[PDB]
């Protein structure tokens, strides 16, 4: 019943648009409604996740001032009971760091809408 | 059954189908003979004279792009004949004297057969202290194709294609001598 | 053996010598004349841009730190002699390694490397310096780039150096 | 037993481990019982990235491994490229002389960094500052000659990127005059210091047998008394024409290696004086226009850039000159297919380069046997059994440059 | 921190300015040099220059006492976890200076082994071009970071500044969309 | 084999891997062959070194072990047959007349077009006593990348066998522990293999980006 709240972190507004487009108000009709919180700066994302109340965080590994993998590592080291983290990786060879970030899932750029949706479903289920 | 003739290019023997051009045999053997007017899919014309090679029993250098293989021919390219190398380099020089100093702005730069073949088979510096031929550039021969006649080496590949391959001879070699230039009729 | 204490003499003596530090930033030290500082896009004496947009500088860059796009010097709007000019010219100084292959590559001396070096920013994008930042300042006698070539002159004259304000 | 043994990461982030070297030390109390090396924290894929850039662009890559010996990396690369081209005999005498002079000044600079960082790791705080003062004199010279303080790409296949500036010779003479005097300050701090000797003498012992087994070279090998130097054995760049003595010692310990480096700086000063004497006006690049780097850098009010004379030649007068400039700058020379191994005596030992060309404009395969990589195999021998403090001295004596290690 | 609990006004403004002045001075770097840029940091400390003139001579060996992490080198894949660990083990406030092109963006080494910019693993406050940056460039970047620190807010001002910076950053188009004059 | 070792076949003039920017130049076929066996009178001390190697090794063993001898640019490269590598290495190191005490390392190179011999390991050996230099070249197929580890003969090959395994996957069997040294143990793939992509990212620019050099055009 609660609208799942998803944090979308990316300096690039187009990556946020793509994430918010692959995912919709409902990932599937069986899932609850989805609410998106866009954040463009790592401090703001950290503050938001400090307030809690998030079911998933999508962090762009290509974020300019503070990459998504660093933010994922930070949040998993700083927020207790933090939501599962999905990281967007700018290249295949970033996969290793995606593992190091301990993000529950990694989706390479360019963001395949279906792959992102499937990963999000797997993390929420 | 296709008839195989055999001949020696430089000092390596090779067998190729009868009717093969020396340039094609050299290609199959791995010898890089410089060429501009030759085209595998166009009927040979022997215009640019760039593909000259020395053939035993012939006073003149022979354009490998027009020479059919013979069952006992002996061919030595610029790699194994000072005469052939000198001829090819002289042809390259004569090819470059009138050429514009346009490589930085030329679209073909970096992918230009003239640049590559001048590096591989040309002299390092010019002797042409005289005045270069010049044309207005670039003139349009159609809505899509621009023509910079100064860079033209008059290899006739454009015209030979538009005549043989496509039956659309709307471009042809106009004028005569140093003024010869590919062109459309007037405005057609 | 006092030799084992020689070090004490070195430090003590150097106490009474004037410190050798250069006084940057207030009194910056002298860089070498040949130092590989910021790239700079230069102009001809009449103000036309030298960059013909050949992309040789970008071609030779080992770090892909230069992005260049050429455009025609239409008679209505000419920026450089000849039929091409560099419409878009960007150097990603977060990829530039100061190797200097670009200036060695440039066939028009349009690209030089000045001795200026101060460069830093808190934003990655701000260090992608475009044509506006790299162009040399317009000096006395130079006109705005969008103007026709010098009277009675042509590209060859510019390259041979026969052009004046 | 296990209860009495700690295992501690000397770790990448540690003052003596150059930030990217991981010494994993098993210590009983404070004696290093066992040593391992995590390497590759500074790997860069330079060897693979070379494969996607033409020749004369790989110079900028190779100069950035063993960054304390930039000119040695560049010289090894260019010697290899020329050997594949078969033009090693065509390099102008001036170019070879300048290469030798720059490699020797670079040896002085690299030894200065080694002594500075070793002294700082061992508490000799002023050692770093004096060594870097001398190094800054040398780097002023390098900046004037090449326009860069570090990672120079000045040595190019077939010669040099550009000829020396008019004032470079006078600056190098001033170095040959003042540098031994300044090095006297650093030597006084350390050479005969009781604490320095106690801290280094008898530390990190490694016999000649160990050096051979692990393939050690450079100051470590020559601290065993073996006068092996690639400049004398297998001469290159015309080193055969210089009268210099191969510095060697018989202590086999850290102090012996330190003294070898100190004396090598003086030998390098002597070699640079010889180079200055031998230096004559002339070309610095092969005359073969098909291979010679076409650029002609010159200064002006605008800055450093292609000289106006070259600009005029290629854009106004010479079509062949323009084609050659365009091609040699853009895709560069194409090296005949082949496979060569070329070695130089970098400050840390035999810097070897295995280079393979497939006939193309890019190096098919470039591999650097960086002496630091092999020397680091001596850490287990030189640290095990000694205290952690002795381990610091031994590692500093190895003088690794992790850029050359990982590459 | 009680300094954050202080209410706005002249008190908080004076605390902010005093903290900024104090922190710009004594900005101890972490002893964390990588690759060839580390040699340039050492040169910056060398006599010809003097990092000490800015109160930054003490290169805190431990991350605990370090205020500024000058990455100063190329970060390999295997090293990114170590660099992040060092950054975390420093204590607030923390600043990162991406010295050199490799640290800032991967520089010339655009390949598998390099991380393509420190910011992929830790927040970067100043990007410093150069390969390596000559010591004057390092001092310039450090002074720019000093200016940034001096203006750093605190407490309620910190929260408001974070919100305003968010509002501003949400709107900036990406660099890929700055097609000015592209054909 | 006796012919020169063809490592790649390039089709078309101007060293273009793709179809060709200009029509009609793509028909040239030139195999890129690394030099074959040198005629017997090797120059310099190479002749003496091979004479001694053939004396210490039996004629049968010498034939079985030495696949080729290449004197290129006044440098001697013994294309040694796999499996026999430890024997010839021991002979070179221990024999008083050869005495190549100093093995300088092991360099991996990949020839994806060299059928059955894709992976090559190069052992630069130096004899300080005689002041001589040679290289050993050992070829292994990509399908069976195993090679005898010279750890017993040349301990220095450790960290060189490990590095070349990391960057090429050459399995130096008999090595005390052939673990990755440069890449993380968790890494996937062997970076310096030619098939392994460069793994770069596009370089950003206002309004554009330049793909990594491996994706863009080249004329090798
Ligand atoms: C408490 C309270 C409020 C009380 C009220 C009163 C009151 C306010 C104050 C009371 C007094 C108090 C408490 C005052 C506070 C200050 C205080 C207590 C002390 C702190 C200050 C202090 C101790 C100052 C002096 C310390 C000092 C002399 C420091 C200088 C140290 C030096 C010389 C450092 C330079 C070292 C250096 C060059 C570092 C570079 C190394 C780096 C980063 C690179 C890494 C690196 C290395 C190291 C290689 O070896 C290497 C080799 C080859 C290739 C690469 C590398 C490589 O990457
Ligand atoms: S066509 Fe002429 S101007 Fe254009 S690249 Fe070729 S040689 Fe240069
Ligand atoms: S325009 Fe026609 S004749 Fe001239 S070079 Fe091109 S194809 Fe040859
Ligand atoms: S700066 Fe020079 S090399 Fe670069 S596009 Fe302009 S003219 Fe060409
Ligand atoms: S200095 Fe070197 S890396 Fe930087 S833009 Fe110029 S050519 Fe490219
Ligand atoms: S930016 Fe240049 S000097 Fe600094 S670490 Fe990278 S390659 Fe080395
Ligand atoms: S290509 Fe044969 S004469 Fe022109």
């Amino acid at each position: 019943s609660a609208p799942l709240r998803i944090l979308v972190y990316s300096d690039n507004p187009r990556t946020r648009e793509q994430v918010r487009l692959a995912l919709g108000k409902r990932i599937h009709p069986e899932l609850p409604e989805i609410e998106y919180v866009d954040v463009a700066t790592a401090p703001m994302a950290i503050s938001q996740m400090d307030a809690g109340g998030f079911d998933l965080a999508i962090l762009d590994g290509e974020a300019t001032p503070a990459g998504g993998m660093g933010v994922a590592k930070q949040v998993k080291d700083e927020i207790d009971d933090c939501p599962p983290i999905l990281v967007l990786t700018g290249r295949a060879d970033d996969a290793w760091l995606a593992k190091w970030s301990r993000a529950e899932a990694a989706v390479p750029h360019p963001i395949d809408p279906i792959r992102l949706s499937d990963a999000v479903v797997s993390l929420l289920r | 059954p296709v008839e195989m003739v055999s001949l020696t290019i430089d000092d390596h023997e090779i067998s190729v189908p009868k009717g093969t051009l020396l340039i094609r045999a050299a290609e199959l053997m791995g010898i890089q003979i410089p060429r501009f007017c030759d085209h595998p899919l166009l009927d040979p014309v022997g215009a640019c004279r760039q593909c000259l090679v020395e053939v035993e029993g012939q006073r003149k250098p022979m354009a490998s792009c027009t020479t059919t293989v013979m069952p006992d021919m002996v061919v030595r390219t610029q790699f194994t004949s000072e005469a052939a190398d000198k001829a090819q380099r002289g042809v390259m020089e004569l090819l470059l004297i009138n050429h514009p100093l346009d490589c930085p702005i030329c679209d073909k730069g970096g992918e230009c057969p003239l640049q590559n073949q001048a590096m591989s088979n040309g002299r390092p510096e010019t002797r042409f202290e005289d005045v270069k031929r010049t044309f207005p550039k670039p003139i349009s021969i159609s809505s899509q194709v621009l023509l910079d006649r100064e860079r033209c080496v008059l290899c006739a590949r454009c015209t030979r294609f538009s005549s043989q391959i496509a039956g659309d001879p709307f471009i042809d070699l106009m004028e005569r001598g140093a003024l010869q230039q590919v062109g459309i009729g007037q405005d057609k | 053996f006092l030799d084992a204490l020689a070090g004490f003499a070195v430090t003590l003596g150097s106490m009474f010598k004037k410190p050798i530090t250069e006084g940057y930033p207030e009194k910056p030290g002298p860089v070498a004349p040949r130092y590989h500082g910021r790239h700079q896009l230069n102009r001809y004496p009449d103000g036309l841009e030298k960059c013909i947009g050949c992309e040789l500088c970008a071609w030779a860059c080992p770090a892909d730190a230069i992005y260049v796009e050429g455009a025609d010097n239409t008679a209505d709007e000419r920026y450089s002699p000849g039929e091409r000019y560099g419409r878009v010219y960007q150097i990603n100084y977060l990829r530039c390694i100061g190797c200097g292959l670009c200036i060695e590559a440039c066939p028009t001396r349009a690209l030089t490397m000045t001795t200026e070096y101060e460069m830093a920013d808190d934003n990655r994008a701000d260090l992608i310096w475009g044509k506006d930042k790299l162009l040399a300042p317009l000096q006395e006698g130079m006109q705005a780039p969008p103007h026709d070539m010098a009277p009675g002159k042509t590209d060859d004259d510019y390259y041979l150096g026969n052009v004046t304000p | 037993q296990a209860g009495e043994r700690i295992v501690v990461n000397m770790g990448p982030q540690h003052p003596s481990t150059h930030g990217v070297l991981r010494l994993i030390l098993e210590i009983e109390g404070e004696i290093i019982t066992e040593a391992r090396c995590g390497i590759g924290y500074l790997h860069t894929g330079i060897e693979k990235n070379l494969e996607y850039r033409n020749w004369t662009q790989g110079v900028t890559f190779v100069t950035r491994m063993d960054y304390l010996s930039p000119f040695f990396n560049e010289t090894a690369y260019c010697l290899g490229v020329e050997k594949l081209l078969g033009i090693t005999d065509d390099i102008p005498e001036r170019a070879s002389v300048i290469r030798v002079m720059l490699m020797e000044l670079n040896r002085i600079s690299s030894h200065l960094v080694a002594l500075a960082t070793g002294g700082m790791e061992l508490g000799a705080m002023s050692a770093m500052f004096y060594g870097f003062r001398e190094r800054e004199e040398i780097l002023r010279v390098f900046e004037s000659i090449t326009g860069l303080r570090m990672n120079h790409a000045y040595i190019r296949p077939g010669g040099l990127a550009a000829d020396l500036p008019d004032d470079a010779i006078t600056q190098v003479r001033r170095l040959v005059e003042i540098l031994p005097k300044r090095l006297k300050d650093l030597e006084d701090l350390l050479n005969e210091n009781y604490i320095w000797k106690a801290r280094t003498v008898g530390v990190g012992y490694l016999d000649l047998t160990g050096c051979m087994a692990l393939g050690i070279t450079g100051p470590i090998l020559r601290s065993t008394g073996l006068p092996h130097d690639l400049r004398k054995a297998q001469p290159y760049c015309g080193y055969e024409n210089y009268e210099f003595d191969v510095i060697t010692d018989d202590r086999c310990d850290s102090y012996g290696r330190y003294i070898i480096r100190v004396k090598e700086m003086h030998e390098s000063v002597k070699i640079v004086e010889q180079c200055l004497a031998r230096l004559k006006p002339g070309p610095v690049m092969i005359s073969d226009k098909k291979l010679a780097w076409p650029a002609d850098l010159k200064l002006g009010p605008d800055g450093l850039g292609n000289s106006p004379e070259h600009i005029a030649k290629i854009m106004g007068r010479s079509m062949e000159g323009l084609i050659h400039h365009f091609k040699l700058v853009t895709e560069g020379i194409r090296v005949p297919p082949g496979q060569v191994y070329v070695a130089v005596e970098s400050p840390r030992g035999e810097l070897g380069v295995h280079m393979v060309s497939d006939g193309g404009t890019r190096p098919y395969r470039v591999h650097y046997r960086d002496p630091s990589f092999t020397n680091l195999q001596a850490v287990a021998a030189t640290c095990e059994g000694g205290m952690v403090a002795d381990a610091i001295a031994a590692v500093a004596s190895i003088d690794p440059v992790m850029g050359g290690v990982d590459r | 921190g009680l300094e954050e609990r202080l209410p706005g006004g002249i008190l908080l403004s004076t605390v902010e300015t005093v903290a900024g002045y104090v922190r710009k001075g004594s900005l101890w770097p972490a002893t964390f040099g990588l690759a060839c840029c580390a040699i340039e940091m050492m040169s910056t400390a060398g006599p010809r220059f003097d990092i000490a003139r800015f109160g930054m001579e003490r290169f805190s060996a431990t991350p605990r006492q370090a205020d500024l992490m000058i990455v100063a080198g190329r970060v390999s894949q295997k090293m990114a976890p170590v660099l992040r660990q060092i950054y975390d083990q420093m204590v607030e406030p923390k600043w990162v200076l991406a010295m050199g092109v490799c640290a800032s963006s991967g520089g010339m080494f655009n390949n598998y082994a390099v991380v393509q910019g420190v910011d992929h693993v830790v927040p970067v406050d100043i990007y410093l071009p150069g390969c390596p940056p000559r010591p004057e460039m390092l001092l310039h970047a450090i002074l720019k970071l000093h200016d940034k620190i001096q203006q750093m807010p605190l407490g309620v001002n910190r929260e408001e500044a974070i919100r305003e910076a968010e509002q501003a950053a949400l709107a900036v188009p990406p660099t890929i969309e700055l097609k000015g004059l592209l054909r | 084999g006796d012919e020169p070792e063809i490592i790649a076949v390039r089709r078309g003039m101007f060293g273009n891997r793709d179809t060709g920017d200009t029509s009609g130049y793509g028909r040239l076929v030139r195999p890129v062959a690394l030099p074959g066996s040198t005629p017997r009178p090797y120059g310099g001390y190479f002749d003496a070194v091979m004479d001694r190697l053939a004396e210490v090794l039996g004629e049968e063993r010498y034939a079985m072990s030495i696949e080729r001898v290449v004197v290129y640019r006044d440098q001697l490269t013994i294309e040694v047959s796999r499996v026999q590598l430890p024997a010839v290495a021991s002979v070179l190191r221990d024999d008083p007349d050869l005495r190549f005490e100093l093995c300088l390392g092991v360099s991996g190179v990949h020839y994806p077009e060299d059928t059955g011999r894709e992976l090559h390991a190069v052992y630069p050996l130096m004899s300080i006593t005689h002041n001589r230099r040679i290289q050993l070249e050992v070829a292994a197929p990509d399908a069976d990348p195993h090679i005898p580890s010279l750890y017993a003969v040349y301990p220095t090959t450790d960290w060189h066998e490990r590095e070349t395994y990391d960057f090429f996957g050459i399995i130096f069997d008999g090595h005390p522990s052939l673990t990755r040294i440069e890449m993380p143990d968790d890494w996937e793939g062997h970076p310096q293999r030619k098939d392994y992509p460069l793994g770069g990212i596009p370089v950003e620019y206002h309004g554009a980006q330049i793909p990594p050099p491996d994706q863009r055009r080249s004329y090798s």
